[PDB]
């Protein structure tokens, strides 16, 4: 067990319910604004062709998830650098003194750091996140994929993003708050606690994106179920 | 290949 299914949990409830079949939908009843999350991507470029996925989180922080599975974050502060390994160790090092190993990937992520401010809006940019405590530490992009629709990104605090191209509607799901937010295509935004929808109930346009968000969600699931049969050999 | 512009 782990984050995804948790999620995985908490969605199929929520599904199976019918929500939007309530008798009296009340989904303003479900709305927790205090469960907004700490943190989301507000933006990313996909340059998986040849480099990897480049990405900022809402504090302004970027990151790289390159494509020999290594990581690279900057932090909002612009100079500190953490480094992760394909198999998991953490280094910290900064923009004015790294290794000069990282010299291609450090010069990769300030391409990305500069184009995604060039060029890119951020999502969510009027939605205050929740403050993280003591532990709440940066997260980074454990796995992406995308389909015809959506983007999918899924970052290690377990929270897990669908962003819908055809018409910008996003869904930002956190395990921990067991919660979902919802930023519609006039870019309001709310928050909802998912035991409160399967009580209340909500509108199809929601309840079509979570039977989406499940889908998805199985996806990753099974992929990260492949991955650790083949690390446990 | 990017998010919203």
């Amino acid at each position: 067990d782990c984050h995804l299914s948790d999620m995985l949990q908490q969605l199929h409830s929520v599904n199976a319910s019918k929500p939007s079949e309530r008798g009296l939908v009340r989904q303003e009843e479900a709305e927790d604004p205090a469960c907004i999350p700490i943190f989301w991507v507000s933006k990313w470029v996909d340059y998986s062709d040849k480099y990897g996925l480049g990405y900022q989180l809402c504090d302004n922080s970027v990151g790289v998830l390159f494509n020999d599975s290594t990581r690279l974050i900057l932090y909002n502060d612009g100079d500190s650098l953490q480094y992760i390994e394909r198999d998991g160790t953490e280094s910290y090092l900064t923009v004015s003194s790294h290794p000069n190993s990282l010299m291609k990937k450090i010069t990769l992520l300030k391409y990305f750091r500069n184009y995604m401010s060039e060029h890119l809006l951020k999502a969510g940019a009027n939605i205050t996140p929740r403050e993280g405590d003591e532990l709440a530490r940066l997260p980074y992009l454990r796995t992406w994929f995308r389909t015809r629709s959506a983007i999918i990104l899924h970052l290690s605090n377990g929270s897990v993003q669908i962003n819908f191209f055809q018409d910008h509607t996003k869904l930002i799901l956190c395990p921990l708050m067991a919660a979902v937010t919802y930023i519609d295509e006039k870019r309001d935004f709310r928050t909802y606690r998912l035991s409160l929808l399967e009580e209340y109930g909500c509108c199809k346009e929601l309840a079509s994106r979570l039977r989406y968000a499940r889908t998805m969600v199985d996806k990753l699931l099974s992929s990260r179920s492949a991955s650790n049969r083949l690390k446990a050999s | 290949l990017h998010s919203t512009a």
